[PDB]
């Protein structure tokens, strides 16, 4: 009469990035109409961070040689987009690598602390030769979707700005790879059925079992309207902390306590937010304060 | 074989003398059956079905 | 049928008697899965002895190991026929043309 | 003669014709050849040759 | 009377039993491999394209 | 036969056609390019080897 | 329950367009670069198999033991009669089993209309051919079974689903349950006045009439949410 649901999910991780899916009872097709239409999400449709835009001191046009660096400027767009970006709650992030002297200038070399995480400390992204080199750049980034080349960017320019802006393809995805297979699946009752092996290979945005997650769930988001046959939070809520307006030192306890939204502000009591390292009195009477006047509270639910 | 001579008077006997030689659809094949034929030997008893 | 054929197709199947072809044509009084009969209908034989044909149509018995062999009506009641045309059709044979 | 045939057919003049897969329903990337081939079953079958 | 708790048995008495394979003009000692089996609900028998 | 002419279609350059020097690091960016529309095989541009 | 981030865009049902009984045009506007294409293959694939379907299983005829006989004043032999059934176009209202039975007398094809009409079972082709009865004292009575399922089902699938059907006169018949013969679907960029990239996934289909595409579309999508309801957690 109806329809049957997977049953054996096997979870081999490779790495926490690289790791395999399989799921042995499926229909017939079912192996495919999963696997093509998770692909297609993974591969373009999916939230995310990279680098969309570069500001370096001095080369402007023709992507020319900055003095007393290894790699040319084609050679430094290429490691940018290979960043593992994960923001706190900012759809509009500029950062700045200033450093000098001989060797490799990491990520780690780049104004950090603090809505902005980067997953690999250890990417390498220049390498400068003599002792009175230095690099300077601001680099901006944006929360995006897809992988959106250079080449529609610049051809459909309705109004962009001047010179200095170099233009890098949006890595605007966590998915590095993703692939299935199909493995006719051995059940004692027929032959003819399928089960899906999904290989899939991300960097640090998010791991595997969120990805396949949020894959899917941003699938059942769609065909909503037409299942035969909750609801709805706020939109200030959806807002960072940077929208309250209070003082630098109680920006930065909202930053080192993980509370990245005013939805979670507001929902944590005083209890823990006394607490709160460098967190006092003067810290919390501001807390309140900015809170009453936009008519909501401190620690509701 | 002394074995089954003791098998049969345990599960009561009925030793039969006949055998079988019934003749059987070969495995693997399966279908309807459309037609019987019998042909008996000229000068014995027709059966029933014949 | 054969949709790109040689036009060779209908004179096998008509010259082998797997179908059967009408004797003296004339129309057709009556058919069934089981036979057909038609009334001669113009300058039968020459004494005016029972105008009629009837043909059987050999039906549901096995080939030489081990294909099925059977023949089916293919005119309707009340058909004009003339000598020569398929009454009957048989295995791999569609109206004329040898179909395999 | 034939390609007239395509003509009063409303069908491209080539014989071949753009597929898509059904599996990925992607298209694939060259046009195919498509069409109308006679076929028989001949003798040989499996269910006496196994 | 395929009981079906015999093929779940015949999966285990094959699972590393070769089986080895042969096509009609054995020219070379390549006409025989040996290879493990994989059951396929069919009447035909499946080969590796590579040999 | 079959597999050969394959990967013959997954060689064998061609001239500018949905292609240019977009380069990335490493053989993983053409396979989350080329699906889909991103922007073809035999597409004449350098990437990151290792 | 925080959090966390969200997007735009869901679709929506628009003007279904009915081109016969068979053959309709649906259509979804609000759609990306993106799902348009994402969507149309994998919902072609679920309505193209796994939709339910109503198809003779079952028939018994009066006179008739074997399926590979005739009767006297039939033109078609009893094979050719089973494959008449085969295709036929019921919709049944609210049973998985409905014995319909057809008697019809008198020189003349029997049509689909000569059925023993049921309310529960609506005929979609009345003028379908069945049989041609060519004696005037020819008469035919026969109990066919028609039932609910999906997937082709044949005859050899259901013997061992025997349990005692001892009863000679049964023919049974295979199933050819899926109403749904050819399944398109176009890309077709969409003209919303706002977000200038939407795409409307327009689904051309045709259908032997026992289900509306309404339904069609919405079975069909839901057993993708089924489907995809273990994919959420692990």
């Amino acid at each position: 009469t109806e329809f049957l649901k997977p049953r054996l999910v096997d979870i081999e991780q490779v790495s926490s990035t690289h790791a395999k899916v399989t799921l042995e009872p499926l229909e017939r097709g079912f192996g495919h109409t999963l696997g093509n239409a998770l692909r297609r999400i993974l591969l373009s449709s999916m939230p995310g961070c990279a680098v969309t835009e570069v500001e370096i001191d001095g080369v402007l046009h023709e992507y020319s040689t900055k003095e007393g660096v290894q790699e040319d400027i084609l050679e430094i767009l290429l490691n940018l987009k290979g960043l593992a970006v994960r923001v706190q709650g900012k759809d509009e992030v500029i950062l700045t690598l200033n450093k000098s002297g001989i060797g490799p200038v990491t990520a780690a070399d780049i104004t950090h602390d603090g809505d902005v995480e980067i997953v690999k400390p250890q990417h390498v992204i220049c390498h400068l030769t003599d002792e009175n080199a230095s690099i300077s750049m601001r680099i901006k980034v944006q929360r995006g979707r897809g992988y959106v080349p250079a080449s529609t960017r610049i051809h459909s320019e309705e109004d962009e700005r001047p010179i200095g802006r170099l233009l890098v393809d949006a890595c605007y995805s966590p998915v590095e790879r993703i692939a299935y297979n199909v493995e006719a699946a051995r059940v004692e009752q027929r032959t003819d059925l399928d089960k899906l092996v999904i290989e899939m290979e991300t960097n640090g945005t998010i791991d595997p079992e969120e990805a396949i997650r949020r894959a899917a769930t941003i699938l059942a988001e769609q065909l909503e309207a037409f299942v035969d046959l909750k609801p709805e939070f706020d939109p200030i809520l959806l807002r960072p902390v940077d929208d309250l307006e209070l003082t630098v030192r109680s920006a930065n306890c909202l930053k080192a306590e993980a509370i990245h939204y005013i939805g979670d502000l507001v929902q944590r009591t005083e209890v823990e937010l006394l607490k709160t390292p460098n967190l006092g009195k003067k810290s919390l009477t501001e807390i309140k304060d900015v809170l009453a006047s936009r008519g909501l509270s401190l620690g509701m639910r | 074989t002394p074995e089954e001579k003791l098998l049969r008077a345990i599960f009561g006997e009925k030793a039969s003398d006949v055998k079988d030689s019934s003749l059987r659809v070969p495995n693997g094949v399966s279908g309807t059956v459309i037609d019987v034929q019998v042909f008996t030997r000229d000068g014995v008893e027709k059966d029933k079905r014949a | 049928k054969p949709l790109v054929g040689t036009g060779m197709e209908r004179a096998v199947a008509v010259d082998s008697g797997v179908t059967a072809v009408a004797k003296r044509g004339g129309v057709v009084q009556y058919v069934d899965a089981s036979r057909i009969v038609i009334k001669v209908n113009e300058d039968e034989m020459y004494p005016g002895e029972a105008g009629i044909d009837i043909y059987n149509l050999t039906k549901y018995t096995r080939s030489n190991q081990n294909t099925c062999i059977n023949q089916m009506p293919c005119v309707s009641l009340g058909e004009p026929v003339e000598r020569g045309d398929v009454l009957a059709d048989g295995p791999s044979t569609d109206l004329g043309e040898l179909a395999l | 003669e034939i390609k007239e045939l395509l003509k009063l057919g409303d069908l491209p003049t080539s014989g071949q014709i753009r597929l898509y897969d059904g599996r990925t329903g992607e298209q694939f990337e060259r046009p195919v050849t498509v069409g109308y081939m006679y076929m028989l079953k001949l003798n040989h079958l499996v269910d006496d040759k196994m | 009377r395929e009981e079906a708790v015999v093929w779940d048995i015949l999966d285990e008495v094959i699972r590393e039993h070769p089986v080895l394979l042969n096509r009609a003009p054995t020219l070379h000692r390549l006409g025989i491999q040996a290879f493990e089996p994989v059951l396929i609900e069919g009447k035909a028998i499946q080969l590796h394209p590579l040999v | 036969q079959d597999v050969v002419l394959g990967l013959y279609y997954m060689t064998r350059d061609c001239v500018n056609a949905k292609g240019e020097g977009m380069v990335l690091t490493g053989p993983k960016e053409a396979e989350r390019l080329y699906r889909s529309g991103l922007a073809s095989l035999h597409a004449r541009v350098k990437v990151r080897i290792t």
